[PDB]
RNA sequence: CGCGACCUCAGAUCAGACGUGGCGACCCGCUGAAUUUAAGCAUAUUAGUCAGCGGAGGAAAAGAAACUAACCAGGAUUCCCUCAGUAACGGCGAGUGAACAGGGAAGAGCCCAGCGCCGAAUCCCCGCCCCGCGGCGGGGCGCGGGAAAUGUGGCGUACGG
RNA sequence: CCCCCGGCGCGCCGGGCCCGGGUCUUCCCGGAGUCGGGUUGCUUGGGAAUGCAGCCCAAAGCGGGUGGUAAACUCCAUCU
């Protein structure tokens, strides 16, 4: 079809038909309210690739998110412990930005249930996305055997465990020897599995 | 403080251990459980049997294992291809399958569909409904002859040749073994400073006549 | 400064040539749920006892045909929130050698089919009678 | 920068052309792959200036 | 200017649904110290540890390779034994510190988008019939309403199709 | 001895259900402000930066990722 001519051309952002397009919608977000509906998705072929299927029942959430890192919440700087724990300033975030987008729409709705989310514009002051949620009680939903999996009670919250795209990057977890640190379920688990002492019975 | 003499001890005891202690008190309890879990595994596919599906002969890599035999994950496609099985209908049957596996080797690859043609003779197929025979089923007298298996079926036996005594030939007798060692090593070593040498070899021939 | 493959989207075909065309796409109009029941039972009876050319909606039917060279004339919708769906296939059907007009409006041209809206419209075949009628065109 | 470069490859100055773009697509290797692509489309415009 | 679509966007005590909050021993995402040790101490250690924040489930997460290896190669995850207090990190001081291979317990694989092919061949809701109805479900009848061509259903996923 | 409860098949009916393997010819085939590079901060046993992120740059398709010392060329292996 023509969603593959639609692909390479959001790869083309530095070309003046996206360098317009994507600084018209920009312009127009940083208009609107920090976390509001849209009712279409303005990047479709971005959205089917991450699961999106158009039919009652499929939600996107197109919301702002403030550019720049994170500075530690401390009155006049107050890290009243060694030289290494001073930085205050240049410090950074764990998650990544479209991970905390998914946060404040799962969070605010949650009636539905988030899937995946998708880059659509950027600004020195903001950074946008449109988050598919997912309605868990429509029959559309219900009935079919593709989709059922989502209204199984292990899928609440996707983005408070980070279980999205988004959410696995920010975890750090895969195969390979780059990953020997999360080696077994998560970061957490992989030390402790790391840090008990095995008493045998017979030692 | 260290005594007179001793060794240095490092342990590692220094994080709050204490509280991340696994004692061990279930070990004769959970084989307990295991067991009984291991037989109603056992009766749920009576007639299938206890071991699972077959796994293929698989030789193990990193060199102080490379001459062990293993137990398979499960019989790549180009050893079920040749086969005459479809991937889609051997895990009917209880044949372990990963389309992962490559097969460099021929020896491994004909071996392990040597051991399918027996496991396809040893394999008595009951009928889809009990009225009817169909053409892949076995025969009704070998029904009798079917119980469950205990044990990894056809297990892999790491077995040797034996070799009979023989004369030793003359030119053995003059086999310097050791010397071939030094000689080769010499050879694979300096494999590409011989490669370099025998180029510039031929710019300082052109240049005399040209 | 709009650019120029978008800037193409102001540069709409006529009023008057817009009546003629779809008066020549007010005959090639769907089957719909009804004109499929009315197809289906048509059929069904004579288990017991060909297709006419018809359009293409949208640009996942559409973009196929035309690399197969299939389509006679392409109809475009002018309006779309997402204008990248569309600012290709001008361009591209240059390149494929198909004729394509431009129209004012995605509703009125949703109107052909009994569907909200519709990007692209083709003209793959048509009867022997209308034939005159788009070679002028 | 693309067409920043192609004025570096109509002046032809190819080994500064090859850092230019370094610094811009990344390693070496990306760099190399797209510069012969960028002098390929060039003589692509150069065999249409003629005839 | 009248009207008709559509596109956006409101508003309902609209029809029907849904979310908050408690426990939190065990699990997941962030945040995150300092007493302590170094005979002082600032890196380090303490430690990704307590305190704080969120969201779960009866398990969670992880999971069917952008894998390990360098062989005659193995072949998702999780868990135990070993690797091993080893390679490596560190005022190379204090201390810290994994993985592959192997033996085990368990054992299970598959769906999309895209690609095109099917005349959108699909779906919700209301009216109706039957049948069960304390999991409101199936079948058929409704030019009933709607969703959807800005893409539903079927075929089909890298082992190729 | 008496209830309750599922299981298991066995029979009745409403049902949807036309599907497979092999040879040959000929077409098709992949996820992007993401990979990746720079720099800063944290983390790691990971050491000319393992993992995470912020900011700048910003892809390619016989390409890309990995092949624990930076870089160039050369072959390979190995996944997608």
């Amino acid at each position: 079809g023509a969603y593959k001519y639609i692909q390479e051309l959001w790869r083309k952002k530095q070309s003046d038909v996206m360098r317009f397009l994507l600084r018209v919608r920009c312009w127009q977000y940083r208009q609107l309210s920090a976390l509001h509906r849209a009712p279409r998705p303005t990047r479709p072929d971005k959205a089917r690739r991450l699961g999106y299927k158009a039919k009652q029942g499929y939600v996107i959430y197109r919301i702002r998110v403030r550019r720049g890192g994170r500075k530690r919440p401390v009155p006049k700087g107050a890290t009243y412990g060694k030289p290494v724990h001073h930085g205050v300033n240049q410090l950074k975030f764990a998650r990544s930005l479209q991970s905390v987008a998914e946060e404040r729409a799962g969070r605010h709705c949650g009636a539905l249930r988030v899937l995946n989310s998708y880059w659509v514009g950027e600004d020195s002051t903001y950074k946008f996305f449109e988050v598919i949620l997912i309605d868990p009680f429509h029959k559309a939903i219900r009935r079919n055997p593709d989709t059922q999996w989502i209204t199984k009670p292990v899928h609440k919250h996707r983005e408070m465990r980070g279980l999205t795209s988004a959410g696995r990057k920010s975890r750090g977890l895969g195969k390979g020897h780059k990953f020997h640190h999360t080696i077994g379920g998560s970061r957490r688990a992989a030390w402790r599995r790391r840090n008990t002492l095995q008493l045998h019975r017979y030692r | 403080a260290p005594s007179r003499n001793g060794m240095i001890l490092k342990p590692h005891f220094h994080k709050d251990w204490q509280r991340r202690v696994a004692t061990w008190f279930n070990q004769p309890a959970r084989k307990i459980r295991r067991r009984k879990a291991r037989q109603a595994r056992a009766r749920r596919i009576a007639p299938r049997p206890a071991a699972g599906p077959i796994r293929p002969i698989v030789r193990c890599p990193t060199v102080r294992y490379h001459t062990k035999v293993r137990a398979g994950r499960g019989f790549s496609l180009e050893e079920l291809r040749v086969a005459g099985i479809h991937k889609k209908v051997a895990r009917t049957i209880g044949i372990s399958v990963d389309p992962r596996r490559r097969n460099k080797s021929t020896e491994s690859l004909q071996a392990n569909v040597q051991r399918l043609k027996e496991y396809r003779s040893k394999l008595v197929l009951f009928p889809r409904k009990p009225s009817a025979p169909k053409k892949g089923d076995s025969s009704a007298e070998e029904l009798k002859l079917a119980t469950q298996l205990t044990g990894p079926v056809m297990p892999i036996r790491n077995v040797f040749k034996k070799e009979k005594a023989r004369v030793i030939t003359e030119e053995e007798k003059n086999f310097k073994a050791f010397a071939s060692l030094r000689m080769a090593r010499a050879n694979a070593r300096l494999f590409g400073i011989r490669a370099k040498r025998a180029k510039e070899a031929a710019e300082q021939d052109v240049e005399k006549k040209k | 400064k709009v650019p120029p493959a978008i800037n193409q989207f102001t540069q709409v075909l006529d009023r008057q040539t817009a009546t003629q065309l779809l008066k020549l796409a007010h005959k090639y109009r769907p089957e719909t749920k009804q004109e499929k029941k009315q197809r289906l039972l048509a059929r069904a009876e004579k288990k017991a006892a060909k297709r006419p050319p018809v359009l293409r909606a949208g640009v996942n039917t559409v973009t196929t045909l035309v690399e197969n060279k299939k389509a006679q004339l392409v109809v475009i919708a002018h309006d779309v929130d997402p204008i990248e769906l569309v600012v290709f296939l001008p361009a591209l059907c240059r390149k494929m050698g198909v004729p394509y007009c431009i129209l004012k409006g995605k509703a009125r041209l949703g109107r052909l089919v009994h569907r909200k809206t519709c990007t692209t419209v083709a003209f793959t075949q048509v009867n022997s009678e209308d034939k005159g009628a788009l070679a002028k065109l | 920068y693309e067409r920043r470069a192609m004025e570096l490859l109509k002046v032809s100055k190819d080994k500064r052309a090859l850092k230019f773009i370094k610094k811009r697509v990344g390693t070496h290797i990306r760099a190399k792959r797209k510069r012969e692509e960028l002098s390929s489309v060039l003589a692509a415009m150069r065999k249409a200036a003629a005839k």
